[PDB]
């Protein structure tokens, strides 16, 4: 009925080893700079911000793109497929490292973390290097990470004073990801997440201040009921905190800052460039869905 | 009262010359007052209402 | 074809029907998705009156209830809207006062007046209501005012 | 005489019917194949009249 | 030494621009050659021949 | 208050095979050019050569294969038509408000495709232009290799 | 139009300001230049063309 | 009958375009303007 | 021009130009003298007159 085909043009052929490792890519999830058809090689992947990463910039640059699927790889040019939404499409599990995603699940699409074999195909036929996302299944997407999280803290409290971490408590509760039944071994060396460490632990002075400073104004005969229940699971130390030794200019610069740590760190987790699964083959990898954007 | 631009579909005439030159560049800096774009889905004879 | 024509019960004026052809074009939210509408429907300021105390929170609260419609004609009996349905490609035009620059991939949200309520309000006393305006900007100053509210 | 001409307003926005081609005959495959081809070829070229029959389209969704 | 024109071009409210002057609050520049591109051959593209 | 005149421009174009570029070029235009995917014409060129009576072996005949390949270039032009434009095409009409109506809807679905077909004849002139571009190193390079 | 194919951005006004003193003070009062040029009369020429 | 206005260098016959005019209208940038 | 570059594409565009009559006024002067007035009417005198 309508046309989606973004044939992507190259200026020059591909070489013999760099078509083959596009040939086995063939169905793939790709952000993609703008939607009409006539593109070059530049405007696709995620190599026009990530070929030293940051994670959140990449992060809500996946919301803010369009997202498009590979379909044919011929030697002198490419073609895709545009992914609109509430679009029935049909992707093919390729992804590096292999994850098994399941039928009737929700696969969300997240930045690349892993190394730059996994990640990405460098291509120097052109100059330009091709980057795919990372496609996980969400609850595994965020165990992957909420994981590794943890490492980088870790990681870094040990390079300050090596004698507060061990080594071998961590690498045996992180490194592995058990979901579904099954138990994946990462892989790990992490400069993607340096941005949420310095956003979590700036956030994680700011709370026993901020949730008292905000129940001592909020104290009238109209207080809602619940909020009596959720008065005695802060701690004994946290009210006990005199909020008399910041300036009253002081106190201000500390919620202003705080709520917008509190939101730009809970919209990257609540972000919805997800698509549905419906029926998934294990053997052939061949998986039909559709996509559904936030 | 001034005189205003209006887009009723009148018979536009044909000229010998032509008017293109500059044009895209003089509606940013303005040769000339009270002009009016019209982009794709919108160039066309509006609908006669009376 | 989808529209939204709305009545003027009484008449309209001719200064304020050019102040509603300068804000031709803009985005209102109203009240029911009927083909047939009176103005009490139209208005923001149905909730967010003069004489009483505004409630940017409950006028933003009642913001994600409504059905939300493009202007497209002024009559001085009639005003036709155009409606915006749940997934649908369309048409928004950057009239809005306080001007922030847009660019393809942005973020849009629909927000109250939270700036000058007396540029967004226009009464039309011919009738004996006023009709409000919201304010579309892009998310980052979305949120960052309702950072700021709180 | 004004109900005939509600009857030209109706069998001119109806949607396009659905081609149905017969897999059991034989000279009846025929006849049903080519008018695809033969209407398809003509919903791609650049004049007037094949864009005014690729305006027609309803696509409703399943 | 040029060829040029005698005397100004003539421009007369006369006819039907009259009525449309006088009932309405407008006028025409020749509606009688306005009129025969309108209502006496409509959809003929312009051409500058 | 007067109306003294209503004027507009009309673009004329001068087409690519009338033009002095063709001069430079041989134009055999094809039915349908989707149908081949890679033209691979290859040549068998064979030099000539002067018969020598030195002391070195004799000459022999040479050929070279030169492999002469087929880039494809591809064009698209882009049109928008309004909803409501499209809408009153369709619409049955009589009375002669609705024909100087209906004659603004084929003034300007006429008039939006012989733009994006004009913008085709601007597409081979530049698609030409920009092929003897790319294949013309400067003087100072050329002038001594063509010595 | 060479000087302003991209636009008139500030780069592009800067470089019309630099030709707009480059031709005040070479190239004004072009009829009274033409005595102490020894091409002379082909330079008004060239100027009032 | 293709008008171009030729010239002779030395003993062959040249055709002499400009394209700028078409470049010109529709607000492209001429690439003989390097 | 339409080419497939990695551009996108412009739609199509259209410039509307509105022009406008400048009134100019223009004074003159007649100075006539009284008598001049005055003995324009009474005549059938001696040929002096």
């Amino acid at each position: 009925a309508l046309d989606k085909s973004i044939v992507v043009n190259l200026t020059s052929r591909l070489f013999a080893d760099e078509l083959a490792a596009l040939q086995s890519k063939i169905g793939s999830v790709l952000p993609l700079g703008d939607c009409h058809r006539l593109q070059n090689i530049q405007a696709l992947g995620l190599g026009c911000v990530c070929s030293s990463p940051d994670y959140i910039q990449i992060m809500q640059y996946l919301s803010k793109c369009t997202l498009a699927v590979l379909e044919e790889v011929r030697p002198d040019s490419l073609r895709l497929t545009r992914m609109d939404p509430s679009d029935n499409l049909q992707i093919k599990n390729v992804y590096a490292p292999f994850f098994q995603w399941d039928s009737n699940t929700q696969l969300a699409v997240l930045p690349p973390l892993f190394s730059r074999k996994d990640s990405t195909i460098v291509l120097e036929s052109n100059g330009f290097d091709i980057v795919f996302p990372m496609v996980v299944p969400q609850q595994l997407g965020h165990a992957i990470l909420q994981q590794l999280l943890v490492y980088h803290i870790y990681s870094k409290i040990s390079a300050g004073a090596p004698g507060d971490v061990n080594m071998a408590e961590l690498d045996l509760y992180t490194t592995n990801v058990s979901f579904m039944g099954r138990t994946y071994r990462l892989d790990v060396d992490l400069r993607v997440l340096d941005d949420l460490s310095m956003y979590l632990c700036i956030l994680s002075a700011l709370v026993p201040r901020g949730c008292l400073r905000l129940l001592t104004a909020l104290v009238r005969h109209d207080r809602h009921p619940l909020t009596e229940v959720f008065e005695g699971v802060v701690p004994d130390e946290v009210t006990r905190i005199d909020l008399d030794q910041l300036s009253v200019p002081d106190d201000i610069t500390r919620m202003r800052v705080m709520f917008s740590y509190l939101q730009s760190l809970s919209s990257i987790f609540n972000l919805g460039p997800r698509l549905h699964v419906y029926a998934y083959s294990a053997e052939t990898l061949a998986a039909s869905c559709w996509y559904s954007p936030r | 009262m001034e005189a205003t631009l209006e887009q009723r579909p009148f018979p536009y005439l044909a000229t010998e010359a032509n008017l293109l030159t500059q044009i895209k560049e003089s509606a940013a800096d303005g040769l000339f007052k009270s002009f009016q774009l019209l982009l794709g889905k919108d160039a066309r004879e509006g609908s006669v209402r009376f | 074809d989808k529209s939204i024509v709305v009545n003027l019960t009484s008449r309209l004026f001719a200064d304020e029907l050019a102040a509603l052809q300068s804000k031709i074009g803009s985005v209102l939210p109203l009240g029911d998705c009927h083909r047939l509408q009176n103005i009490q429907a139209l208005g923001l300021g149905c909730v967010c009156s003069r004489e009483t105390s505004p409630d940017y929170i409950q006028i933003m609260q009642y913001l994600s209830k409504c059905t939300l419609a493009v202007l497209e004609e002024v009559r001085p009996d009639s005003l036709r809207l155009t409606r915006m349905d749940p997934s649908d490609n369309l048409q928004i035009k950057n009239v809005y006062a306080p001007f922030f620059q847009w660019d393809s991939n942005t973020q849009l949200a629909v927000l109250p007046p939270l700036f000058s309520r007396k540029d967004s309000t226009i009464v039309l006393e011919s009738n004996g209501f006023d009709i409000v305006f919201p304010m579309v900007v892009p998310q980052q100053l979305g949120h960052a005012i309702l950072q700021q509210l709180l | 005489e004004n109900a005939a001409r509600l009857g030209r307003q109706v069998l001119g926005l109806l949607p396009p019917p659905t081609h149905r081609v017969s897999l059991t005959r034989g000279p009846e495959f025929a006849r049903g194949v080519r008018d695809l081809l033969s209407k398809y070829a003509a919903s791609t070229r650049p004049t007037v009249g094949s864009l005014h029959e690729a305006l027609r389209q309803a696509p409703f969704r399943q | 030494a040029m060829s040029g024109p005698a005397a100004y071009a003539s421009y007369v409210v006369r006819g039907a621009n009259l009525v449309t002057a006088v009932s309405y609050g407008r006028a025409m520049r020749n509606f009688e050659q306005f009129m025969a591109r309108i209502v006496d051959h409509p959809n003929a593209l312009p051409s500058v021949e | 208050e007067a109306l003294l005149g209503v004027y507009t421009n009309v673009v004329e174009f001068v087409k690519f095979l009338e033009t002095a570029l063709a001069a430079a070029c041989v134009n055999t235009e094809f039915k349908d050019l989707r149908r081949m995917i890679d033209g691979k014409i290859q040549f068998k060129i064979s030099m000539p050569t002067i018969a020598h009576g030195d002391g070195r072996r004799p000459n022999k005949q040479r050929q070279y294969i030169v492999m002469k390949a087929c880039n494809k270039h591809h064009i698209g032009a882009e049109i928008e038509l309004a909803a409501a434009d499209i809408e009153l095409l369709f619409a049955e009409k009589e009375t002669p408000l609705d024909f100087t109506e209906y004659a603004g809807a084929i003034k300007t679905i006429t008039s939006a495709l012989q733009f994006g077909m004009d913008a085709l004849e601007r597409g081979l002139v530049d698609t030409v232009l920009a092929v003897k571009l790319r294949h013309a190193p400067p003087v100072f390079i050329l002038k001594t290799l063509g010595d | 139009p060479v000087y302003s194919e991209r636009g008139l951005k500030k780069a592009v006004k800067s470089d019309m300001v630099s030709m707009f003193k480059a031709h005040l003070i070479e190239h004004s009062f072009f009829l009274d230049k033409a005595e102490l040029m020894t091409r002379g009369k082909q330079y008004v020429l060239t100027m009032l063309s | 009958r293709i008008a171009a206005s030729l010239v002779k260098i030395g003993d062959k016959f040249v055709a002499i375009e400009s394209l700028q005019r078409m470049y010109n209208e529709t607000q492209f940038p001429c690439p003989l303007n390097r």
